[PDB]
């Protein structure tokens, strides 16, 4: 029964990424006067799934001069990372579901360091660490808003947990700027707009380079949910659908920042901002 | 006819601009050896026909091989239709083969394509009273009593082309090495990506690999001298090798530090790959499947392929070949040891290096 | 540095009288009388400012380019500030068979001048790199075309042209088409250099009247 | 804010091969 | 607005210049310091809580919900003149003799060298050529063969939709020409009826 | 027999399909011709509607767009370029530079056409072609890609 | 031979010569925008902001008394 | 310590940089070109005055009618050919059309390198507009070859300045839009404040020109300084700014579309009835009907057409306020039909040139922000 719950998650997960990419797609048509893929079946719904096939008989390019292993092995951690942390949305009962979350997206470096050791480019290994300088720098700052919420996280029994079911089912207004603090921290971790410079994948090709793809866009369908769950008062479809199409909005509008500038970001203004929102909610939960 | 071919409609100094007065069909155009005598020929300003039965895709890098007009090419080639061979070859003086085969399967067999083939070729070219050479291309290892079915039937379609087409060059050639090669690939393929590699027996039978561009310049050699017509040619490198000897050549290469072969004896060799060669037939073809996972290659390794004495070679065209184990030939398998080919340090040599050469490779 | 934005109202007017009835008719005698030895042939002709006006064009030797190029940079009244380009022309009938022009612009009077120097293909003329900042890709670039070679010159390298390129494209003996030609080898895989094969020769159309009277 | 994209006959109203009034382009000076 | 900032100044000696000197509060484009509470508030409004970001979002929001410039090709099309200049075609007069007279000044007036031309005297003694090539992938499409043909024998149609898969597909000889002036003969005569009266 | 052909040229169908509906090209955006090419990837002309994506790296990469002129000193770095590609892939020539030469046919330093080099699917004629010529010329590529029988003719092997 | 082109039966003069040119209307064109042309206090902004955490603390205040 | 620097090489995929690096900050910048090198200096040696024109389109192929400009003034001025008022119109309006084009793609591209892309997308619709504009009067989209020797090619269609109204009318509306997206945005000013700063002295000693020249607060437009055609009728004003900076520069190349439309309004309501070519028959060709009905037209005709007009001999630089900067042909006329010598200035040519020296205390991510806001285009840059 759990493999069978499993394989019913893993199902929407995947479709739900191929509608997501096609989505993006002509959001940000729409933005800019224009279509986007509609001839590729009817109203483009088949598009996603073409090039998901197009890259099934695509040649894959094993580069002999690096070492097979790791390049095989990053977007299969990418991709097995990011199916692991659905499970542990959805199929899990644990006291500390969200630092068990936050440890699973902790681990999700790896893909990008060992797509930088093991192809031979020169500047992959310049973009990879960039890259996960970026995530690292983001991560503390998505760790110190989840000090702030668990402050306030008590089940019926009286006990503090991170349990989702546990949370409450009403917008925490009270969090409005660690809210926003925690959305661009989540467009800090899927390296998105404004947090585009560094790619890491430039060796991949077919099916790889499709799970490297399939990876990000489910991670950034997990950190959608952890914001829902967290601050929009639980994890629904339409809060997906709106906070994506957010992202989307946001990729439209926006230029990126450069290496130093969000570093400085991230280190000099969204770390003590959420520090100093820790210390304040715990002065209030006294 | 004797050497009117080469020089009575020679326009040009001989560029890709020039004519040569060569209008050439090649049969099997897009495999290995096909290609590079399709560039010999029409680097030189000789029209090249090109049918073939794969798709466009696997045949697009002849199209560049050639100026404009030179390079004809004939898709949805069934070689059981006289039509289609009619067809290819009706403007042309010259006719090379190049279809071969090395694993059977359901479609085809080996005297359907050693065999039948080029019979009908055969007697197709002599119809015609225009085609003034044939060149065949078979093995080294071609031989009647061969316990191998693809040597046996080769030799069984040399006579019949020679029977045919009278003036037919007969070309049997060694192992071939390249870059897109069926003799050094399968041995690399065989040293990595497997658990273990079977050498059978002790691995000294002879073999005199040569080089793909030596075979190339050998059939316009061939296409000069009129005295070659109705000969047959042994084109082998200037060294004889045992497989053992290959090995150890590929490990040192490769730069591999565990000798992963082992020696078998032909019985367990054989009762190895009869379980993939009783299923062969009632199957399309699949890929990824070795040409040496079969009980033929296990014949062919009991015994030795070499040039034979008096035999008609390489120095009967002019041609000094180039040697296989070092240099050029050698060079993709380099490509392939472990880390890298890379240089080096590359300090040693670097002391009187003007200024900016240092900075720009940061030495 | 000149010609700062001074004046908050629209300039209905170029110039002052005074200054440009001096640059437009007085410059070429002011500049042979100050400075003598510089100059050797003297110019006024249809005034690359404007087509209502004239102005100089100054012929020096290469020994004396630079002083000219700073007292035509630096003097009060001879104010030429930016070196627009550094270019030469073949003339294969003459002894020294390379005219070198250096066009000069003054922001501070609304005025440009003319520079050239004579010289063969084995005469070096000195560098302006150091008084003008342009003058050296400039001067790389009329070695690479031309093959005049600059002394003094920081790094004297091709700029244009192939990597491997010798000869000089722009001299009036080398061929329009050259003598190389390139293609892909699918023995040797590589992009390989051959001699040249044209399938259509160039067509040369010789149209030139007989009773013509401009050719000179 | 004047808008983008005019609709119908807004904008080019006739095709340039169907110009309403014949055109008389002087090529020579009276002089 | 275009006002700057001490801190948003995207390099670094001007970031250590305005930090250590107050010189920036001399130069009129900056910013000047808040004097009360209220613009401190106002400042800070502005940097926290972001709303120049909001102000784009609002504009990219507005192009979501407006109109579109898309044309549906092939099914719909973009719009052209009677001055265009596509493919090179071979005219006829409505008799069905050819126009062309072989006086070579297409062939002289071409910069790329497109056009080769040979000609002999007809049976019936007229001037016409035996061989007009046009080279296509030599072609520039400037229109001065048009210009220079004082019988109006060679044109540039109004087709663009001519993509081949071979190369020697775009080797024009005669015959294709005067096929392509067959074809097009209707339109370039409405389109040459318009474009008399300027040339 | 019947069947399994039936099945066999069913997936061809599907994979053609798939193919010409997810090209990603790779711009060679050398001169004139370029501007072009980014116009008709522009909101009039949207070949972001077709599928199309245009892709920094060769090992994503399709198809080869040769936008522009080819000079002997471009001409190894495009050979590179396009060695490093993966299969399937296709070449479209795109203007009478790349095409033939064009205006530059008779130079000391230009490639006449980059069928010298590599070879080419596609072409696409004008100097430069319309952006509405690129997209027929692309629709054309679609076609030649809807004709191949890919898993029929390895089934008949 | 400019009058062959442009003059019409009866014409006297070459000076009566029709023009029909691309011209503007009579009156010209009219004017247009040439140059650019273009929030709520942070006052406003800071209160409705502490409004609403304001009452998002009293929630959590109730809440965490019925816990 | 003795920190050797670090080396990049950046993109065969057509301008190459080999930069240095002392950590992040670089320390070099060497472009090398020729990529793009087709000779075609060489190559209009052996064309006719009227055969060589077509070159020109290809040089800045972003800003054709303004490359083709100075070539046909440097004729004109040696052959002592007056254009007609109405040519002047014809010529400083599709000159002004040909500006906005420009600026409307080098600051979307510049835009679109930085990060932001739906700019890009909403100028090219308008850039499609005026590309209408150009094949309506000369049936080309790009390489018009519409500036001719004496005048224009062609006369304007009836109708075509009802339509250039109708655009300009939405124009400003256009450009405000534009700006809402990237003037008052906090990342677009920290990427381009401060950014590659040229002071006046530099500009003057680096051959600089356009748009650079006036962000360093340098009041020097060729069309009113030495005005060409009918520029000196034109009322505009010159934007000033002066930091030198990339922001700066990106505020007056918005100003000058604005000044750019202001132009184009004034030569629709004041665009004179009369000829658009000279009448000088020995330099322009006659009319197609004038050639089928009189012997000396078709004469001229014939000759003009193969072996061209003859210039004098001389020698002539000519320059014109292009849309990068001042582009400038020297011609050498040795008194044949066939120019003896055509050098062509570039200002993209000395604008890269400074990239040593501008990207020096810079970031690797603001390599591109340079290359974008000195507006290169390798065409003129490699002739
Ligand atoms: C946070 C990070 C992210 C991870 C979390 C993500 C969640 C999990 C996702 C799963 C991962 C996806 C992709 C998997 C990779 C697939 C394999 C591959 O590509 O090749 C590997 C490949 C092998 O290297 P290579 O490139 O071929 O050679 C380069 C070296 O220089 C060559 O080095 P060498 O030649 O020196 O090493 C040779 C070695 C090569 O090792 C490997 O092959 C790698 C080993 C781990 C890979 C596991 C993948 C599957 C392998 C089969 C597992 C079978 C185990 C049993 C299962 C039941 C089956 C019956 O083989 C041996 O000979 C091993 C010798 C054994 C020890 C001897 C010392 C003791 C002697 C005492 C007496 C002996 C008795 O590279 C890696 O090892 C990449 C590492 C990444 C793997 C994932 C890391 C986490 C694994 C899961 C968590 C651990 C929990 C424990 C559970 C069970 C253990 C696994
Ligand atoms: C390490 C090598 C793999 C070891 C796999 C293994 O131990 O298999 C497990 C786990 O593996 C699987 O069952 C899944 C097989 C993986 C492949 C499936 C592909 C998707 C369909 C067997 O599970 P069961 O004992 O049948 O399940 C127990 C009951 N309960 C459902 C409640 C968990
Ligand atoms: C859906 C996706 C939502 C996100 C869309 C927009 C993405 C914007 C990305 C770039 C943001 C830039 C940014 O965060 O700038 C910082 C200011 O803003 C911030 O720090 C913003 C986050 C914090 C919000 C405000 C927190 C304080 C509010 C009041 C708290 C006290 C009263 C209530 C208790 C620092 O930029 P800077 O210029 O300030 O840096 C000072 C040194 N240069
Ligand atoms: N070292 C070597 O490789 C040696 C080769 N030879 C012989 O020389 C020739 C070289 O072949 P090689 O290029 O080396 O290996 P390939 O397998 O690449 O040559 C195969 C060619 O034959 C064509 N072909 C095979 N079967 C058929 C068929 N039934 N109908 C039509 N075409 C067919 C293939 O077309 P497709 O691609 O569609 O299958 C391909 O073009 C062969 O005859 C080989 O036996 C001799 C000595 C050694
Ligand atoms: C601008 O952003 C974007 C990109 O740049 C970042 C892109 O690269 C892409 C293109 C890349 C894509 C779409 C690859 C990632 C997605 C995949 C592979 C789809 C995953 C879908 C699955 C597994 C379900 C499909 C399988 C089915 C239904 C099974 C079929 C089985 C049978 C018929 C038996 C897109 C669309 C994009 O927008
Ligand atoms: S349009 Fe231009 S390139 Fe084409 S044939 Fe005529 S003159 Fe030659
Ligand atoms: S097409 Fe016209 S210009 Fe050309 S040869 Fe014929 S008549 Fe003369
Ligand atoms: S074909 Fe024409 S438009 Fe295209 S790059 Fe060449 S010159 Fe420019």
């Amino acid at each position: 029964m759990i493999v069978a719950s499993i394989l019913i998650l893993i199902v929407p997960v995947l479709l739900s990424v191929a509608m997501f990419t096609l989505a993006e797609r002509t959001v940000m048509a729409s933005m800019q006067r224009r279509f986007g893929p509609q001839v590729s079946g009817i109203s483009g719904l088949l598009q996603p799934f073409w090039d998901g096939l197009k890259l099934g008989v695509k040649e894959p390019v094993l580069p002999d001069s690096s070492s097979a292993g790791a390049f095989a092995a990053s977007p299969m951690i990418s991709f097995v990372l990011s199916q692991v942390a659905w499970v542990g949305i959805c199929i899990s009962d644990a006291s500390f579901q969200g630092l068990v979350i936050m440890a699973i997206s902790s681990l999700a470096v790896y893909g990008v360091m060992l797509a930088g050791w093991a192809s031979n480019s020169k500047y992959a290994f310049l973009g990879c660490l960039r890259s996960v300088a970026l995530m690292v720098s983001y991560e503390l700052s998505l760790g110190a808003a989840l000090l702030s919420i668990g402050l306030f996280v008590t089940d019926g029994t009286g006990m503090k947990c991170l349990n989702f079911a546990e949370m409450p089912t009403t917008p925490q207004y009270a969090m409005l700027p660690l809210c926003l603090i925690f959305l661009v921290c989540i467009l800090a971790e899927t390296k998105r707009d404004p947090f585009d410079l560094p790619g890491y994948n430039v060796e991949y090709s077919s099916l790889g380079f499709a799970l490297f793809f399939i990876a990000e866009y489910a991670n950034m369908a997990v950190m959608s949910a952890i914001a829902s769950i967290y601050f929009l008062g639980g994890f629904s479809a339409l809060k997906i659908t709106a906070l994506f199409f957010a992202f989307v909005w946001t990729r439209g509008t926006l230029p990126r920042y450069r290496y130093d500038q969000f570093m400085r970001l991230g280190w000099k203004a969204f770390l003590p901002l959420t520090l100093a929102f820790f210390a304040l909610h715990a002065s209030v939960a006294i | 006819y004797s050497s009117t071919l080469m020089t009575a409609d020679k326009l040009g100094p001989g560029g890709r601009s020039s004519v040569s007065g060569i209008t050439a069909t090649v049969f099997g155009a897009n495999g290995f050896l096909g290609s590079y005598i399709v560039n010999e020929l029409a680097k030189r300003g000789s029209q090249v026909v090109c049918p073939f039965r794969s798709t466009e895709n696997e045949a697009m890098h002849l199209k560049q091989m050639g100026d404009l007009g030179q390079i004809v090419l004939l898709p949805e080639l069934d070689i059981r239709n006289d039509d289609d061979i009619k067809r290819a070859i009706s403007r042309s003086n010259v006719i090379i083969n190049c279809v071969g085969m090395r694993l059977q399967t359901k479609n085809w067999s080996f005297e359907d394509v050693h065999v039948d083939f080029p019979k009908r070729l055969a007697k197709l070219a002599a119809e015609t009273g225009q085609v003034q050479r044939l060149i065949h291309f078979s093995d080294m290892g071609a031989d009647e009593n061969h316990k191998s079915l693809r040597m046996r039937t080769k030799a069984v379609g040399d006579k019949e082309v020679l029977d045919a087409f009278p003036d037919a060059t007969i070309v049997r050639p060694g192992d071939i090495v390249g870059i897109e090669d069926h003799f050094y690939n399968y041995l690399i393929y065989q040293l990595t990506l497997t658990v273990f590699a079977p050498v059978v027996e002790s691995g000294s039978n002879k073999i005199q690999p040569t080089y793909v561009l030596d075979v190339a310049d050998a059939v316009a050699a061939l296409l000069r001298k009129p005295d070659t017509a109705g000969k047959t040619l042994y084109l082998g490198g200037p060294e004889v090798l045992t497989m053992r000897e290959v090995y150890d050549l590929l490990l040192k290469t490769l730069r591999i530090y565990r000798d992963d072969t082992v020696h078998l004896p032909a019985w367990a060799v054989k009762a190895m790959y009869k379980p993939f060669d009783s299923v062969r037939r009632m199957l399309p073809g699949l890929p990824m499947t070795s040409p040496l996972a079969t009980e033929d290659y296990v014949e062919e390794m009991l015994r030795d392929k070499v040039v034979p004495a008096g035999a008609l070679g390489y120095a009967d065209l002019g041609i000094v070949p180039q040697k296989v184990t070092d240099g050029l030939a050698i060079e993709p398998v380099r490509h392939a040891r472990v880390g890298g080919y890379r240089w080096g340090d590359m300090s040693a040599v670097a002391k009187d290096i003007p200024e900016s050469v240092r900075k720009y490779y940061n030495i | 540095g000149y010609a700062y934005a001074r004046k908050t109202t629209d300039k209905d007017y170029i110039a002052s009288e005074h200054m440009q009835a001096f640059g437009n008719t007085q410059l070429t005698d002011y500049i042979i009388k100050t400075v003598p030895k510089f100059v050797k042939m003297a110019v006024t002709g249809p005034a690359q400012s404007s087509v209502l006006y004239q102005e100089p064009t100054i012929y020096t030797t290469p020994e004396s380019l630079v002083p000219l190029m700073v007292f035509l940079r630096d003097h009060t009244n001879t104010q030429f500030k930016c070196l627009l380009d550094v270019t030469a022309v073949d003339f294969p009938e003459r002894a020294a068979r390379f005219e070198v022009v250096y066009h000069l612009l003054s922001p501070r009077w609304n005025n440009r001048i003319r520079v050239k120097v004579c010289v063969d293909e084995v005469t070096a003329v000195p560098t302006l790199c150091k008084v003008f900042n342009t003058a050296n890709w400039f001067e790389r670039e009329t070695w690479d075309m031309f093959g005049v070679f600059f002394s003094g010159h920081p790094d004297l390298r091709r700029i244009l042209t192939d990597y491997g390129f010798t000869g000089h494209p722009l001299r009036k003996d080398f061929p329009m088409t050259g003598y190389q030609e390139v293609r892909y080898d699918y023995g040797k895989k590589r992009v390989v250099s051959e001699p040249l094969e044209l399938t259509q020769e160039f067509r040369y159309f010789d149209f030139n009247s007989p009773w013509e009277t401009l050719n000179r | 804010f004047e808008h983008y994209l005019p609709m119908g006959l807004e904008y080019r109203k006739f095709s340039p091969g169907t110009q309403p009034v014949k055109a008389v382009v002087p090529h020579d000076s009276p002089k | 607005g275009t006002e700057r900032r001490p801190g948003e100044s995207g390099a670094w000696k001007q970031i250590e210049r305005q930090r250590y000197a107050s010189d920036w509060e001399n130069d009129p484009t900056f910013k000047r310091t808040p004097k009360n509470l209220a613009e401190v508030l106002d400042d800070s409004a502005s940097m926290l809580l972001l709303t120049d970001v909001w102000r784009g979002m609002a504009y990219t929001l507005g192009a979501f919900f407006d109109k579109k410039v898309t044309i549906m090709y092939p099914f719909e099309k973009g719009q052209l003149s009677p001055r265009f200049r596509g493919e090179h075609a071979l005219r006829r007069y409505p008799t069905g003799e050819e126009r062309c007279i072989a006086c070579k000044l297409c062939e002289a007036i071409c910069p790329a060298q497109a056009i080769t031309i040979e000609a002999e005297e007809r049976e019936d003694g007229s001037r016409r050529t035996t061989r007009y090539d046009i080279d296509m992938t030599k072609c520039i499409y400037c229109g001065f063969c048009q210009e220079a043909c004082p019988v109006d024998a060679i044109v540039e149609g109004p087709n663009f939709e001519f993509s081949t898969e071979t190369r020697e597909e775009l080797l024009y000889d005669k015959q294709k020409l005067l096929e392509n002036g067959d074809k097009w003969e209707t339109e370039i005569a409405t389109n040459l009826r318009t474009e008399s009266l300027y040339r | 027999a019947k069947g399994l052909e039936f099945v066999v040229s069913k997936v061809d169908n599907v994979v053609n399909w798939a193919r010409a509906g997810s090209i990603w090209p790779m711009t060679f955006g050398l001169a004139c011709c370029a501007v072009e090419m980014m116009h008709a990837g522009a909101s009039r002309y949207d070949l972001d509607r077709y599928g199309i994506i245009f892709r920094p790296s060769p090992r994503q990469s399709d198809a080869m767009i040769v936008a522009g002129t080819l000079t002997n000193k471009m001409a190894p770095a495009l050979r590179k370029v396009y060695d490093q590609m993966p299969e399937p892939k296709w070449v479209v020539s795109m203007g009478s530079c790349a095409n033939g030469g064009g205006y530059y046919h008779y130079s000391y330093a230009v490639v006449r056409g980059c069928d010298r080099v590599v070879p080419v699917d596609v072409y696409v004629p004008g100097c430069p072609p319309t952006a509405e010529g690129l997209l027929y010329g692309l629709l054309q590529l679609q076609k030649k890609i809807y004709r191949s029988k890919t898993t029929q003719i390895w089934y008949k092997k | 031979t400019e009058v062959l082109k442009r003059g019409f039966p009866g014409m006297k003069s070459v000076k009566d010569m029709p023009i029909v040119q691309d011209a503007p209307p009579p009156g010209g064109f009219p004017t247009i925008r040439i140059e650019r042309r273009l929030g709520p206090t942070g006052v406003a902004i800071f209160a409705g902001l502490a409004a609403i955490m304001g009452y998002g603390f009293y929630k959590l205040h109730e809440q965490r008394q019925e816990k | 310590a003795k920190v050797n620097n670090f080396t990049l090489n950046f993109g065969p995929q057509v301008l190459r940089l080999v930069l240095e690096m002392q950590g992040e900050i670089i320390m070099r910048a060497d472009p090398h070109i020729g990529l793009l090198h087709r000779g075609t200096e060489k190559l209009l040696e052996y064309k006719t005055y009227l055969q060589g024109l077509p070159y020109f389109d290809r040089l800045d192929y972003v800003s054709m009618m303004c490359m083709e400009h100075s070539y046909v003034l440097a004729i004109e001025q040696l052959l002592n050919v007056s254009v007609p008022l109405r040519g002047q119109y014809i010529r400083v309006l599709f000159s002004e059309i040909t500006r906005v084009l420009n600026h409307l793609l080098a600051i979307t591209c510049h835009s679109m390198d930085v990060g932001a892309l739906t700019p890009f997308l909403w100028a090219f619709e308008e850039r499609e507009k005026l590309f209408e504009f150009y094949e309506r009067v000369s049936g080309a989209r790009m390489h018009a070859a519409y500036f001719r020797v004496g005048g224009v090619s062609q006369d304007l269609p009836i109708g075509l300045l009802r339509d250039v109204y109708d655009w300009a009318r939405q124009f400003a509306s256009r450009l405000d839009e534009m700006e809402e997206l990237l003037t008052g945005n906090r990342i677009w000013k920290e990427r381009t404040v401060d950014v590659g700063t040229i002071t006046a002295q530099m500009a003057w000693d680096w051959g600089c020109s356009g748009p650079i020249l006036r962000a360093s607060g340098i009041d020097w437009d060729l069309r009113k300084t030495q005005p060409y055609d009918a520029y000196g009728k034109m009322q505009f004003n010159v934007p000033i700014a002066g930091h030198g900076d990339c922001y700066d520069r990106y505020l007056v190349r918005l100003q000058e579309m604005r000044e750019s439309l202001r132009i184009i309004y004034q030569c629709l309501n004041e665009m004179p009835d009369g000829l658009y070519k000279s009448p000088d028959g020995k330099v322009c060709p006659p009319s197609r009907s004038t050639m089928k009905q009189s012997m000396e037209a078709l004469i001229h005709h014939f000759k003009l057409y193969t072996e061209g007009f003859h210039v004098p001999a001389g020698e002539t630089y000519r320059a014109v306020e292009a849309p990068k900067g001042e582009f400038g042909v020297y011609l050498v006329s040795r008194g044949g039909n066939r120019p003896y010598r055509c050098k062509i200035r570039s200002p993209g040519y000395a604008h890269l040139q400074m990239t040593d020296v501008i990207s020096r205390g810079a970031m690797l991510a603001d390599v591109v922000t340079i290359i974008g806001t000195l507006d290169v285009v390798f065409g003129e840059i490699d002739r």
